[PDB]
């Protein structure tokens, strides 16, 4: 059983403004430090939408897509939940 | 009244992407309507008015 | 100075952001009257300065009535200091004063608030020489010739103003009628509450009695006209009536089935009032008294109270005044009988019942 | 028989059934009668006796549908029956044959430098 | 009713392989195939579901909103049992000046979808109150802010703007800060609305640089 | 005036009282203060053709700056 | 330790002896406002240490053994009329907990335009109006252009 | 076409802000009418004059008892369509400080409905806690409520040294008061009893009455938005899900805890993995580069100069996003033009859909379960009248 | 305990349905019917003499004799960090000129349009304002202005106890910010040179 | 998952499970089988032929009917049909009849009826990271 309320300097010992450590905050990623090119890094301008052709006349065959279903318990796969969203090296 | 128009390309500065010139790209014409009576707070000097359609032409409509 | 009052410094079409470029400063502010006046003045887009002597509790009030920097508060107004005076009208071009007292006091007398204060006020209202409208008020009843002590000095402080400054507005408006009035309400307290009313003689006595909008109107349109300045007004309602037809039309509006009210010589009322009126001075004033219980109310019941023939009044200004007798300021009074649903016991009102439910009674 | 069925007057006959219920719940026997009051919803009609689509017409009778059942249920206070129903009706039978005999275009020129806007 | 709770352990999986990858890439497809009359026009989108996929959204006329729907949700492999939301764009530049939109989320497969239908301001929307309950509400906000009619909605009434308030705040001609404002009076001691009338009017910034090639 | 209201010393009077400074070499450097992420943007600032007379001045601060380098 | 006690309490209260402390309107307003008291009798006389005073007679306590947020407490002179705008702001990291910084232990940089503290002018006639207030010495009239006279 | 005849039963439950007009015949409810709209602000239509950045304070204020959790939806809809990466820190962040507001918001929400039953000392006792994280709040963004600290790309600051501390510190007694939290109504005979089969709701009316959060775990429904679409480092994560079979009061109360018990593991495992690195994306062309960078640097500065008064521009689009707020599943739909104010941006909050379902649940109710039903329901106004 | 019992359900449908119906004992979440003198004994004891309110009783009476958190203002406040964003103020350079140049940065960010900005050029040729006026009353105290300023101008200064009787009192204008920068410099230098190392 | 009672429940056993979740109280009382689940495929199979057979809907709606008969067929326990299905069974019988319930309206609206030249304008997304990203 833990009790509320911890005595002196056992619980936030330091007032913010006064930090026994300076603080060495980065702000700017090593690799691109000197190679400050951008068009290589420009995701946000490059987006494409097509439209693509009339599917009017398309074959949707069902039976390649119900071929590459499970049929027992075993031989059964799932997609694993990705751990992190992706961060390009940063 | 309102005036329907396209609003001329600035002299400061040579863009041209707000003009007329791409015209398919982008909406460009603008509805505004004649100013209204306006004058100054008496306590402060901001600009006091009542006018209804004093700027949502110039904002939204395109 | 004609009309530059109301147009040179008018600015936006009149709304509360609007300027009407409009100084003045109200005496009596907080009073029920005055509460009116400030409240139209300000609502048009004018300075208002309002001095006071009552609690910031009763004038709290009066700081929604006006906009950021529009309301001026001066506490702790003394009548006898001119200094607080001066300050009040130092920058305001008009003056518009409602201070009025109905009983007197060991520390105000009749004397003191109706004759020397307006006219200390008007003198340095013609010192200041930037004002342009100084506007005053009295009574319909105010005569120099009264019996009443109070139309007596509201009479003598009319003259006092006018010859001090020439072109200073008299009012002299009748019976005003509010939510808070001094006409309606004690007639209430007197009603109900009490075991009998006294009515002076027959009572048969003609007023004329008017609404508070009305008078706030006419203030807005007297400062709009020019040549009301220097002149009397009076103000009075579209209909004449004596005092035993408002107690008959009020006990119908309170739908009272007993008359309380009794017919009495005018030296009975006096000496049912002599007692508490011989002790009115050495005293700092009671509440829940109502200015009924004196001589000069029994005074003005023996005489009319209408306008003047040929008195200065509301159609000069173009303005016709509403009902009084019914209308919108007649729903307030209903209210202490709530418009009534079922109240009381009364079987006259089967007029006003629906349809079907007197056919289920049989009427 | 009538333009897009008629269904104008068949909303305004609805609204003046239910006009009484109003009058008595909103204690405007001492203000107006049912003659007045139904001249008023007349007028209120008359703001667009020249519209051409029926189905403008069946969106303006469904908003004053909404209009009326808002005013049925009390959810629009005593103020709003002051501030849009009776004052007016007042100010319209008051303000009969003005003494004015300036033109509109003179009382705008000395009104402002602008025209008012707004109610 | 899905989604149950099977499994007692933890899972470190979403949805099965096969099931994903057509939802994912041949789910417009197999709806283009299935219902083309209820196809009017296809977009897969930026996966409103996941950062990492596609997704698909539909437009259609009014017409057979409600069958779609139905299908929609009660489609063996398309279970959006689901409507998140309705809610209408406003086009004044074209001919019909609103995009209704509607959004499914399907449990059973860990899926979403978006459905877009294009109107005008006459043209009657069946309500979609037999197919989800939520939704009357959300057409109730969706009159009160557009005025986009619903046919046989039981009782289509304003729900977010005052109670006599006409207009629809949400048009884009519609002013920011509107016609109408509210104040107290002392002397008719009545609460009123009143011309609406600024200390300080609106300052409106024009920043957009005339160079910007983004602008559309 | 527009803005200060009474006889409080202006910031011109203050800044007036802070004579300009003597810096080696033709372009001085300003930050506003000493350590730079305190103050103003850098600013490079003329020194050739100033004197005490005639120094330069910071568009920033305000502060003045000369050098007698300039062959003078 | 009673003697202790009321040594604590006369170099706390400021007065001389116990006899012009109990006899002192400030005792007697003491009893009339139980967060003054409580601070006259109860949290000042516990076990800590002072740390300075400011200019404006003000005391500043602390005590390590006491809890975190309640660690440090001010003592105002003004018995009265106490007010938390009179602290300097040299006091007010300290005692806002934000710094570990006191004119004590800490030599700040004093700016020759720096305004002292003092106590609030709300609800006075003598306070901040702006420019366009009645009360202002000289109105304005932010006209943005002038009106020609004849 | 409706007449009003019968006037019979008339109710007017509270202008003070919920206004409700039940229909009762006696004691038990038949019809419960509610009416909104007394904190419509039209938020949506103030967003298309404000920029991206500039509109970001509008969303602490529609859930202002969990905002980062509103932030962090709106944000991502913004990045997704500006297809920008977020750093492994900054998600770190993102992911401990919204499970510590859902710790808030579950605590404020508990005990709410603990003082609308009728018991005030978890009310009082939790609401210390609750400053504790208020204080941590504004250790990191000098804002107790109202942060504004998620940003496009990242965060506004990097966390101070010594909070991950005190941090540990306050973890390490949550249990603890969370414990004697749970005694004061958990063993109780009358707070079942006023809470056991009150509100009853099926799986499949939640889901087609749009259900989403505890109320969803409840009807033995497996779902949670950071295990089936995670976002940001909630996949990495390892925590429980809560499973309740009853859709009661009672059943929600318990999902409520044990989600905050998650919560709190959630913490933990945080607060033992944070990284070094960046906390911002590198984008300076959307992101705002550093002060001391700013001020000695060009192209730094026109960025600051451009992104603080145009700022960036969206590419032409559209898009939703939602985030597993505490009060259920929190979206944003974002429609973009091309230009640097959003065109329209409409807001999806759960308890508006939780809020529709009053007059279905309350029927067969008691008026002594009204305030229990809105208060199970965890509604805050400022989302469902936006 | 979390158990549910026949009788205790506080409905009609449910109460009704357990009482014609064994539905709930098919439930394992429903505590197991008694099987013994001793079991039934204990029931009892559950229903009977409270024994579930005691413990929250006796746990209630030791917060009683605990202690409290409950701090004394005004002679106590509370705990609060640099970045704290409080009441908007003008910074000078030490020498004692403004700081702020009307680039009008903090006007074109501020979202809530409560800053009005007028300048021109200052007798000397500096760029200085002539009209610089924040609406606390509708300043929502966000700090983007703080962020903005590239020049440490603006600032939210570590005053919040800045309550007024009348509401002009906050239309906040150049000179009383600048008596606000004046008064609060030392602090906010301070808190600064904290800052520094994150801004 | 985590069940919500302070009490050890076993879970292993699928009813106990069952009862926990309340399927039994808010979906169906009476357990499902692979008996009820071939019967409801075969339902739909027959209430499909409404349809005409020149019809895409009818076409996949056989293809899945004759899937999840083919699951029902190899497998015999039917918690490995939940684990094929990734459901429990009572979930898949209300699909089944969900589906069959479908046919009607579809039928009586009959979304096929397009001309042979009927145009469908398609639009595709395509990331930037597509061309940026090592190929
Ligand atoms: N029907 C009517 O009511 C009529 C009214 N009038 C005039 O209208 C004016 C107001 O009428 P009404 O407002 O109804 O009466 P009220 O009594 O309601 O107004 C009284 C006002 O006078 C002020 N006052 C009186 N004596 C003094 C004093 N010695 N020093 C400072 N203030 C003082 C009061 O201040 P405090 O509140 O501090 O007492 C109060 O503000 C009066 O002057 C009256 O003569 C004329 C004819 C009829
Ligand atoms: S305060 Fe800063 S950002 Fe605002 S105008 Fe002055 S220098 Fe520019
Ligand atoms: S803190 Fe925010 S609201 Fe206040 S002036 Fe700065 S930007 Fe404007």
């Amino acid at each position: 059983f833990e009790h509320y309320l911890p005595m002196g300097l056992e619980y936030r010992k330091f007032s913010p403004g006064t930090q026994p450590v300076k603080a060495v905050v980065p702000h700017d990623s090593p690799k691109l430090v000197y190679d400050i090119k951008y068009f290589v890094r420009d995701y946000r301008r490059n987006n494409k939408y097509t439209a693509r052709t009339v599917d009017a006349k398309t074959t949707f065959d069902f039976d390649k897509l119900y071929a590459g279903m499970p049929t027992k318990p075993e031989q059964v796969k799932n997609v694993t939940r990705p751990l992190i969203m992706p961060t390009r090296g940063y | 009244k309102a005036r329907i128009y396209a609003p001329a390309r600035t002299a400061s500065q040579s863009g041209l992407a707000r003009t007329v010139d791409f015209a398919t790209t982008t909406p460009a014409w603008k509805i505004e309507f004649e100013p209204t009576a306006k004058w100054q707070n008496p306590l402060m000097g901001w600009t006091s008015s009542a006018d209804p359609l004093e700027n949502v032409g110039r904002s939204a409509l395109v | 100075y004609s009309s530059t009052l109301m147009t040179a410094d008018k600015l936006g079409p009149g709304g509360r952001s609007s300027v009407s470029g409009i100084t003045a400063t109200v005496f009596g502010a907080n009073g029920f009257l005055g509460s009116y006046i400030v409240n139209e003045l300000a609502k048009r887009g004018s300075q208002v300065v309002c001095p006071f002597r009552s609690t910031e509790n009763e004038a709290m009030h009066l700081k929604q009535m006006g906009d950021l920097g529009q309301i001026v508060l001066l506490p702790e107004l003394d009548i006898r200091n001119d200094d607080d005076i001066k300050r009040a009208i130092s920058r305001s071009n008009v003056i518009i004063n409602c201070v009025g007292m109905r009983l007197q006091t060991k520390n105000w007398s009749f004397e003191d608030v109706h004759v020397d204060f307006p006219k200390r006020l008007a003198k340095l209202a013609a010192e200041t020489g930037q004002v342009q409208r100084l506007i005053h008020f009295s009574d319909m009843g105010a005569d120099e010739n009264h019996k009443s002590l109070r139309m007596r000095t509201k009479a003598v402080g009319d003259k006092e103003v006018l010859d001090a400054f020439p072109d200073a507005t008299i009012v002299r408006p009748g019976d005003i009628v509010g939510i808070e009035d001094h006409f309606y309400n004690y007639l209430i307290y007197q009603l109900t509450l009490t075991v009998f009313a006294p009515v002076v003689e027959s009572g048969s006595n003609k007023i004329q009695p008017t609404y508070v909008l009305d008078v706030a109107d006419a203030v807005a349109a007297l400062l709009r006209k020019p040549d009301t300045a220097g002149k009397t007004l009076y103000l009075g309602g579209p209909e004449v009536l004596t005092m035993r037809e408002v107690y008959d039309l009020l006990l119908k509006t309170l739908r009272i089935y007993r008359d309380d009210t009794v017919h009495l010589p005018a030296w009975a009322v006096k000496a049912m009032y002599k007692p508490f009126d011989s002790v009115r001075r050495m005293l700092p004033g009671l509440p829940m008294t109502s200015p009924l219980a004196t001589e000069d109310y029994v005074e003005e019941m023996l005489r009319d109270k209408v306008v003047p023939a040929g008195a200065l009044g509301y159609a000069d200004l173009g303005i016709v005044p509403q009902k009084v007798t019914d209308g919108l300021a007649i729903e307030p009074v209903r209210h202490a009988r709530v418009g009534g649903y079922r109240w009381g016991d009364m079987s006259a009102v089967a007029k006003d019942i629906p349809e079907s439910v007197r056919k289920y009674y049989n009427i | 028989k009538r333009l897009f069925g008629g269904a104008a007057r068949h909303f305004y006959f609805e609204i003046c059934r239910c006009l009484p219920f109003i009058q008595r719940l909103h204690k405007m026997e001492e203000m107006v009668s049912l003659k007045e009051l139904r001249a008023i919803v007349k007028e209120k009609f008359k703001e667009y006796k020249d519209v051409k689509d029926g189905r403008v017409v069946d969106l303006l009778i469904f908003k004053g549908r909404e209009e009326i059942e808002t005013y049925l249920l009390m959810h629009k206070q005593r103020h709003h029956v002051v501030t849009e129903v009776v004052e007016p009706y007042y100010a319209k039978q008051r303000a009969v044959k003005k003494v004015t005999t300036n033109s509109p275009f003179l009382d705008s020129f000395l009104s402002s430098g602008y025209a008012a806007i707004g109610v | 009713g899905y989604a149950y709770a099977r499994k007692t352990t933890d899972k470190d999986y979403i949805a099965s392989e096969h099931m994903q990858a057509f939802g994912n890439t041949q789910l417009t497809d197999y709806i283009i195939k299935t219902v083309p009359k209820f196809v009017k026009m296809a977009v897969t989108g930026p996966a409103q579901s996941s950062v990492l996929y596609q997704e698909p959204t539909i437009y259609t006329t009014p017409e057979s909103l409600v069958p779609l729907m139905v299908f929609l949700r009660d489609h063996t492999n398309t279970q959006f049992k689901c409507l998140l939301d309705v809610t209408a764009v406003d086009f004044p530049e074209r001919a019909a000046r609103f995009e209704v939109v509607y959004h499914l989320l399907s449990p059973r497969w860990n899926n979403r979808i978006r459905v877009k239908v294009c109107v005008d301001e006459v043209t009657a929307v069946p309500t979609l109150c037999k197919v989800f309950n939520t939704a009357n509400w959300f057409e109730r906000e969706t009159w009160d802010m557009f005025g986009v009619f619903f046919s046989g909605h039981p009782d289509l009434r304003r729900i977010l703007t005052d109670y006599g308030f006409t207009g629809h705040p949400l048009r884009k001609d519609f002013p920011m800060t509107g016609y109408q404002e509210v104040r107290y009076d002392y002397g008719k001691k009545r609460v009123v609305s009143e011309p609406l009338e600024l200390t300080q009017e609106f300052r409106y910034f024009d920043f957009n640089s005339p160079w910007e090639t983004l602008n559309r | 005036d527009k803005w200060l209201d009474g006889d409080k010393k202006s910031p011109m009077e203050y800044i007036n009282e802070v004579a300009p400074i003597k810096v080696k070499g033709l372009v001085v450097a300003s930050y506003g203060s000493d350590d730079p992420a305190l103050g103003c943007p850098v600013e490079y600032i003329n020194l050739k053709g100033t004197s005490l007379e005639n120094p330069a001045v910071c568009k920033y601060t305000g502060n003045r700056y000369y050098s007698d380098d300039w062959k003078g | 330790s009673l003697s202790g006690y009321f040594s604590r309490l006369l170099e706390a209260s400021g007065k001389k002896s116990v006899g012009s402390f109990f006899a002192s309107w400030e005792f007697g307003k003491m009893l009339v406002d139980g967060n003054l008291a409580h601070n006259v009798l109860v949290r000042a006389t516990g076990a800590g240490r002072l740390v300075g005073t400011d200019y404006n007679g003000n005391r500043y306590y602390e005590n390590e053994e006491a809890a975190y947020g309640r660690r440090r407490w001010i003592v105002y002179k003004d018995k009265f009329d106490y007010n938390p705008t009179t602290i300097p702001p040299e006091w007010h990291g300290w005692l806002n907990y934000i710094n570990d910084y006191n004119p004590t232990n800490t030599q700040f940089k004093q700016p020759t335009y720096q305004i002292e503290a003092s106590m609030t002018k709300t609800g006075t006639q003598t306070c901040y109006n702006p420019k366009g207030s009645w009360f202002s010495a000289k109105p304005r009239n932010w006209r943005k252009y002038e009106s020609w006279t004849p | 076409l409706t007449p009003a005849k019968v006037n019979n039963f008339t109710l007017n439950f509270g202008p003070q802000v919920l206004r409700l007009v039940l229909e009762m015949q006696g004691e038990i409810i038949m019809r419960a009418d509610p009416h909104i709209g007394l904190l419509h602000r039209g938020t949506e239509k103030l967003l298309e004059y404000k920029t991206y950045l500039q509109g970001l304070p509008y969303f602490d204020r529609l859930d202002y008892v969990s905002m980062m959790c509103m932030e962090h939806s709106y944000v991502l809809a913004i990045e997704q369509l500006l297809n920008v990466s977020v750093p492994l820190r900054g998600q770190y962040i993102r992911v401990l400080f919204s499970e510590i507001t859902r710790v808030l918001n579950h605590l404020l929400a508990i005990t709410c409905h603990s003082m609308d039953v009728g018991a005030l000392t978890p009310f009082l006792w939790a609401f210390e806690e609750r400053e504790k994280l208020f204080e941590f709040y504004e250790r990191v963004s000098g804002a107790r409520m109202h942060a504004a600290y998620f940003r496009v790309g990242g965060v506004s600051q990097d966390l101070p040294i010594g909070l991950l501390r005190d941090v540990y510190d306050w973890a390490r007694q949550f249990a603890s008061r969370l414990d004697e939290m749970e005694e004061l109504l958990t063993g109780n005979r009358i707070w079942k009893e006023r809470t056991v089969d009150v509100g009853t709701i099926t799986a499949q009316m939640a889901w087609d009455w749009g259900c989403s959060g505890p109320i969803l775990r409840a009807s033995g429904i497996d779902w949670d938005l950071r295990k089936t679409q995670p976002y940001d480092a909630y996949g990495k994560m390892q925590f429980n899900v809560p499973i309740a079979g009853h859709g009661d009061c009672y059943d929600r109360y318990l999902v409520r805890l044990q989600e905050m018990r998650e919560s709190l593991r959630i913490i933990y495992q945080c607060l033992n993995e944070m990284p070094d690195g960046l906390y911002k994306s590198p984008d300076g062309k959307v992101c705002p580069p550093s002060r001391s960078t700013m001020k000695q640097s060009m192209e730094a500065l026109i960025h600051h100069f451009k992104l603080y008064t145009e700022g960036f521009h969206v590419p032409a689009g559209e898009t939703y996003r939602a985030v597993e707020a505490p009060k259920g599943e929190f979206g944003v739909y974002l429609v973009s033009r091309g230009g640097n104010r959003p065109y329209r941006c409409k807001i999806r909050s759960p308890g508006y859909a939780h809020l529709q379902m009053t007059d279905v649940i309350s029927r067969g109710a008691m008026l002594a379960d009204v305030v229990t039903i809105i208060g199970t329901l965890d509604v805050v106004f400022g989302e469902i009248d936006r | 305990g979390t158990e549910r019992r026949p009788g205790e359900s506080g409905a009609w449908k449910q109460i009704e349905r357990q009482r014609y119906a064994s539905d709930w004992e098919n439930d394992p979440t429903f505590k197991r019917t008694p099987k013994n003198l001793a079991e039934v004994l204990d029931d009892s004891a559950s229903m009977l003499l409270l024994t579930d309110v005691w413990r929250g009783m006796a746990y209630t009476l030791g917060a009683f004799f605990d202690k409290k958190v409950t701090i004394m203002y005004p002679f106590e406040k509370g705990q609060l960090s640099p970045r704290f964003r409080g009441e908007h103020a003008l910074r000078r350079y030490p020498t004692g000129e403004e700081r702020c140049i009307a680039c009008k940065l903090c006007e074109a960010i501020c979202p809530a349009q409560a800053i009005t900005i007028e300048a021109e050029e200052r007798e000397d040729g500096s760029r200085r304002t002539t009209r610089y006026d924040i609406d606390m009353t509708k300043c929502i105290y966000c700090g983007f202005c703080q962020e903005a300023c590239p020049v440490d101008a603006i600032v939210e200064g570590p005053n919040f106890e800045f309550s007024t009787e009348t509401r002009e009192e906050l239309l906040y204008d150049k000179q009383k910010l600048l008596e606000n920068g004046d008064k609060w410099e030392t602090e906010i230098a301070t808190n600064l040179r904290t800052e520094s190392l994150y801004r | 998952f985590k069940a919500v009672a302070d009490v050890e429940i076993d879970f292993n056993n699928r009813e106990v499970l069952k009862k926990y979740v309340g399927i039994r109280d808010h979906l169906s009382k009476e357990p499902g089988t692979r008996g009820k689940l071939i019967e409801a495929l075969t339902e739909v199979l027959s209430s499909i032929k409404a349809a005409p057979e020149g019809s895409d809907y009818r076409k996949a709606v056989e293809a899945s009917c004759i899937y999840r008969l083919k699951v029902c067929k190899e497998n015999e326990s039917d918690a490995a049909i939940e684990e094929v299905l990734d459901a429990h069974l009572e979930e898949l019988i209300k699909e089944a009849k969900e589906e069959a319930r479908l046919v009607p309206l579809i039928a009586g609206n009959a979304p096929w009826d397009v001309p042979a030249d009927y145009a469908v304008p398609v639009v595709d997304y395509t990331d930037a990271a597509t061309i940026l990203d090592a190929p």
